[PDB]
RNA sequence: CUUGAGUCUCGUAGAGGGGGGUAGAAUUCCAGGUGUAGCGGUGAAAUGCGUAGAGAUCUGGAGGAAUACCGGUGGCGAAGGCGGCCCCCUGGACGAAGACUGACGCUCAGGUGCGAAAGCGUGGGGAGCAAACAGGAUUAGAUACCCUGGUAGUCCACGCCGUAAACGAUGUCGACUUGGAGGUUGUGCCCUUGAGGCGUGGCUUCCGGAGCUAACGCGUUAAGUCGACCGCCUGGGGAGUAC
């Protein structure tokens, strides 16, 4: 999982006031962060298809938040695709 | 199962003692478990069986109680 | 960073080595910034079963907080080191400070 | 030969026959007998009687060595494995140790398949 | 209203849980069935054996006060756990009240030691004591008037297990069971236990503080397989039984009887 | 009735050898707990320290080998 | 807007997955010692192995595969499945309080992935077991059952295959409707005066009420009472076959 202070910093940056955490942004942050943590793991261990489920999961939420932002408020999901380096 | 006579023991309590130390270990009935193979399944199947049957064992058995049988 | 316990066994004949043994695993520890928390010679030690032929064998206890790349080290020290027969390197929660039960 | 006070009976007991040996507390066999050698064949030699009387032979065996003292190694399951024993005490040696020593895997090779009967 | 609210937490107070407060009033006897009622869902099916006291015949007529005991309810139908335990925690009151004055003085009288110390019996219940607890000293009372009149002057008490070893003569003197089971262990030590439950392969006999032991049906007397043991001793009795063999691992303590 | 809730324990102890003999059999093997009346949670603990015990020649593996 | 859905904090149990180490038992083989005529096998035999010294027994070595006891109608996983011990990487679940986000949800044709065993490809490995095969029995025959051997395969790596009574023969998600006896895993209070007492959550085994059902049975984990979406059926054979 990510740790613990890594999320704190993820959270702190994103969340406009550091105690949110819930932010649809943050949360996208937060998954795009640990997607690309799973990377590497994945990169090496090719057959861990279990694991792979999960990260696969993230993914879809992931995915699914950004639809949402979308729908919502353009410019701010704009914002966070810029920030994080989503191609969608 | 090690053994060892005690001074002024008797031959036939040493046996005894050695048979017992034997049950307990359960050897011979691993012994025979371990003769053929079981098929997963199969021992599955027996576990389940078993268990089902001590259960009906159990409660079916008592409810009957219950009731006088003359 | 994480907290270890190891317990390592030596040979016999290599006893009177032992503490220099500990020493250097102790210094690599600290190169590291690593803390020590316990550490326990349990001394001779007779076998449960004899590993390698032999019947006794020196057993050493101790705890360490230390990076994973330092106790991989450790690992491989042991591995090849021929005096050291067994070795067991085992995550814990937390420092346990206090004393084993068979010191005790 | 060596006379030797204290030695080992092995007692291979199996389902279809068994082995008696008598053997010094180092490992070098003295002596040895089978119910299948004492005269007994098929259903015969599967019994404990049988048994017994392969122990015995044994015994008779080895009576140049002067064993006294003997323990006991019991391997296997059979009828031969009790009546074994006996039939050594009888024959008159003091009983030491009785062990057993069935080989058991922990979980290591697999069986042959069951047969259907 | 709340009357019966209030009524409710009354016969809360005025009632406990254990054999402690004598309410039961014998309502009806029948040899062999005594029964009472104290203020339960049902009448106890008493057996006469609880009640007759040192010599085999009754004691008490209708109206009279025993409390039983408690923490069972219901099997089907019925309520107790016999009046007889009852007794056993007035035992219990009168040999705590020797820690007050460091001396609880009755008459104990023991003959002989079934398990190395010699037995007690305390007014209807006897009980067995290690063997030191008999003598003061090394006065052994096999050579005392048999069956003789002392008092019983506590040696030694095993506090969990109720194992109690008492003083005849010599009035001017004055995890947790499996650890350390090599107590009554060493090869035949005898014990006072009461059976339990007789599971037709057994009797079930285990007393020494939390351990269970079988006496199964080969022993129990001197004939082997026809015997079925509920025919042959008791339910609820306690009896003669030693050791024989213990695994302190598979908790097996296989006692015997047949001795 | 098991010992471990009582004491409370947080965490068996494979170092506690004493602890471990009386769950043990005479021939090695681990006892039930149907026998022992060992808590499920604290049993597997209790398995698990022995089994690590076995490896590190504090107890044995078996009665026989040697 | 916060009740659904999710995020954060601290714990919890786990054969969940991937990778790398290691331990002990047992089988097999090799070398040697002791030892002497049987061993083995079956219903009974024989083939087979044995005086060229087997079987038995002890010492040393090699190598492979699987993990006794724990172990449980126990646990984890979407299903397939997962079981010695240790470490590294890693997914999910649950509880405790709070704090936040503010319907972001449910279902899903096509599509994509995972998917026992056997099977295929290339390269390794090969102890045990064993399709095929061989011999010995049995038998009217015995291309079987039983016995003695025994090769693919089982094991590893990376690909493919894409099916199984892949079953709870029961799609997924949500709501609602009497009870009892357990198991497991949290957690709040309570003199833990003791292994307990009173709750409150998750998963789970059995019995049974109303209701439902052709009956059998299911029964708060529904096969009850309803809603949302999808999948599928339309007499047996021909046929899950032909093109």
């Amino acid at each position: 999982s990510l740790s613990t202070e890594a999320t704190a910093k993820i959270v702190s940056e994103f969340g406009r006031d550091a105690n949110d955490t819930g932010s649809t942004e943050v949360q996208v942050a937060l998954l795009t962060a640990q997607i690309n943590h799973l990377q590497g793991h994945f990169a090496e261990h090719k057959k861990d298809h279990h694991s792979r489920r999960g990260l696969l999961r993230m993914v879809s939420q992931r995915r699914k938040l950004l639809d949402y932002l979308k729908r919502k408020d353009v410019a701010r999901y704009t914002q966070l695709i810029e920030r994080l380096g989503l191609r969608r | 199962p090690v053994i060892k006579v005690r001074e002024n023991e008797p031959f036939d309590v040493a046996l005894r003692r050695f048979k017992r130390s034997c049950e307990k270990a359960g050897v011979l009935a691993e012994v025979r478990r371990r003769e053929f193979y079981e098929k997963p399944t199969t021992e599955r199947k027996r576990a389940k069986a078993s268990a089902v049957k001590r259960h009906a064992k159990k409660l079916a058995r008592e409810n009957a109680r219950r009731t006088r049988l003359y | 960073m994480r907290h270890y316990e190891i317990v390592f066994m030596v040979h016999p004949d290599q006893s009177e080595q032992v503490p220099g043994m500990i020493e250097r695993y102790t210094a690599a520890i600290t190169g590291a910034e690593g803390k020590i928390h316990r550490l326990e010679d349990w001394g001779r030690r007779q076998l449960a079963y004899p590993i390698n032929k032999l019947h006794k064998a020196h057993y050493v206890l101790m705890n360490v907080e230390a990076p994973q790349e330092v106790i991989d080290e450790l690992e491989t020290t042991f591995r090849f080191n021929d005096a050291v027969i067994r070795s067991m390197v085992m995550r814990t929660k937390h420092a346990v400070t206090e004393a084993s039960p068979m010191v005790k | 030969r060596k006379q030797v006070s204290d030695g080992v009976a092995h007692i291979h007991a199996s389902f279809n026959n068994t082995i008696v040996t008598i053997t010094d507390r180092q490992g070098n066999a003295l002596g040895w007998a089978t119910a299948g050698g004492s005269g007994f064949r098929g259903s015969r030699k599967s019994t404990p009687f049988a048994a017994q009387v392969a122990a015995e032979r044994c015994a008779d065996a080895v009576k140049e060595y002067g064993i006294k003292n003997l323990e006991v190694m019991v391997k296997g399951p059979g009828p031969g494995r009790e009546s074994t024993i006996r039939a050594l005490n009888a024959a008159g040696f003091r009983i030491t140790n009785i062990t057993d020593v069935t080989p058991i895997p922990h979980n290591g090779c697999r069986p042959p398949k069951k047969r259907r009967v | 209203e709340s009357f019966a609210q209030l009524f409710e937490e009354s016969l809360k107070e005025i009632e406990t849980r254990p054999g402690s407060i004598v309410r039961g009033v014998v309502v009806a006897i029948d040899k062999d069935v005594v029964l009472v009622d104290a203020g339960l869902k049902s009448e106890s099916a008493i057996p006469a054996e609880q009640f007759k006291n040192a010599q085999g015949e009754l004691e008490i007529q209708v109206g009279d006060e025993v409390d039983v005991a408690l923490d069972a309810v219901e099997d089907g139908f019925g309520e107790t756990l016999l009046s007889r335990e009852k007794a056993k925690r007035h035992e219990a009151w009168i040999t705590l009240e020797k820690a007050y004055e460091d001396a609880e003085t009755v008459t104990g009288v023991i003959n002989g030691k079934v398990k190395g110390g010699f037995t007690v019996e305390l007014n209807g219940i006897r009980a067995f004591l290690p063997g030191s607890l008999v003598d003061v000293r090394p006065v052994r009372d096999t050579l005392h008037l048999e069956g003789k009149e002392l008092e019983f002057k506590v040696i030694k008490l095993d506090q969990k297990r109720n194992n109690v070893v008492v003083s005849r003569r010599a009035v001017i003197e004055s995890e947790d069971p499996w650890v350390a089971i090599a107590k009554r262990y060493p090869e035949g030590t005898k014990l006072t236990g009461r059976v339990t439950n007789l599971t037709d392969y057994g009797c079930f006999v285990e007393i020494e503080e939390g351990v269970e032991g079988l006496v199964h049906v080969s022993e129990m007397d001197w004939t082997n397989k026809n015997i079925h043991p509920s025919k042959v001793v008791n339910v609820g009795d306690v009896v003669e039984v030693m050791v024989l063999d213990i695994d302190e691992e598979r908790r097996r303590i296989s006692l015997g009887l047949k001795q | 009735f098991c010992r471990f809730t009582a004491e409370g324990v947080q965490e068996i102890d494979y170092k506690d050898i004493a602890t471990l003999k009386n769950y043990i059999t005479e021939s090695g093997k681990i006892v039930p707990s149907r026998i022992t009346g060992t808590r499920a949670k604290y049993q597997r603990q209790l398995a698990r320290a022995i089994k690590r015990a076995r490896y590190l020649s504090l107890l044995p593996y078996t009665d026989r080998h040697q």
